[PDB]
């Protein structure tokens, strides 16, 4: 008996299950789809603070 | 090296005129360009605005000329924090290695006709630290200074000698008169 098998189930499991040039070039499959953010320097605001200052 | 006239001296005299260009003029153009300068330095000269730069010790008499014992704005100074409003720019205090380049850069900053009073030795001439090596011996060497004020700090009353003396300076500037000739 054929059962589905990793073949068969790599048919599938591609951004299109008939990758083509762009598709099968990028892929983005995160599991969960609920991609954590990650976090960024956010670069502050520097003020030479005197000396010509009352 | 002159002196004041004497009693009679002075009886023979006339009154010393107003404008210090005198009323000589020849010709129209000359007596209107005398009277343009003449408001114009009285506007310059009524109303002058130092910038507050005041780095130490001096700074107090800096401090004291606005206190109203030898009140100063009663000759129409008033103490404009921006440099880009500030007309005149009292330096006063000494004039360290890190300072230099940041007293040249409000120096430039500042719009002309802009004059420069160096109160204090510390400014003067480098003052009592004039053999140090992180003081600028003097303040001549980075700006172009106008007046002197001498003291170690000057007295409130010398200081503001010299603000009358820069108000002199301001008054017998020759612009339109002498453009005229230019
Ligand atoms: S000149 Fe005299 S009063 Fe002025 S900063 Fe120097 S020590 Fe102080």
């Amino acid at each position: 008996k054929w059962y589905p098998d990793p073949e068969f189930m790599k048919q599938f499991s591609g951004p299109v299950m008939y990758p083509d040039e762009v598709t099968s070039l990028w892929t983005v499959p995160p599991w969960n789809s609920k991609v954590t953010p990650v976090e960024k320097s956010v670069r502050n605001l520097t003020l030479n603070f005197g000396p010509q200052h009352p | 090296q002159q002196t004041l006239p004497v009693a009679e001296v002075a009886q023979n005299l006339p009154k010393k005129g107003y404008s210090p260009f005198g009323t000589k003029q020849s010709s129209v153009a000359e007596w209107s360009l005398a009277r343009l300068d003449d408001l114009l330095n009285w506007g310059r000269k009524g109303s002058i605005w130092p910038l507050t730069f005041g780095l130490a010790c001096c700074a107090v008499e800096m401090m004291h000329i606005a206190a109203p014992r030898y009140d100063m704005d009663r000759y129409g100074v008033v103490f404009r924090a921006s440099p880009r409003q500030a007309d005149v720019i009292i330096v006063a205090g000494t004039l360290t290695n890190k300072m230099a380049p940041a007293l040249r850069k409000v120096y430039d900053q500042m719009p002309e006709p802009r004059w420069v009073i160096s109160m204090g030795s510390c400014a003067n001439g480098g003052g009592y630290y004039h053999y140090s090596y992180s003081v600028v011996r003097g303040c001549d060497r980075i700006i172009p200074v106008d007046i002197y004020v001498p003291g170690c700090p000057p007295t409130a009353e010398a200081l503001m000698y010299g603000v009358l003396q820069l108000q002199k300076k301001v008054k017998r500037m020759k612009t339109l008169q002498m453009w005229y000739r230019k």
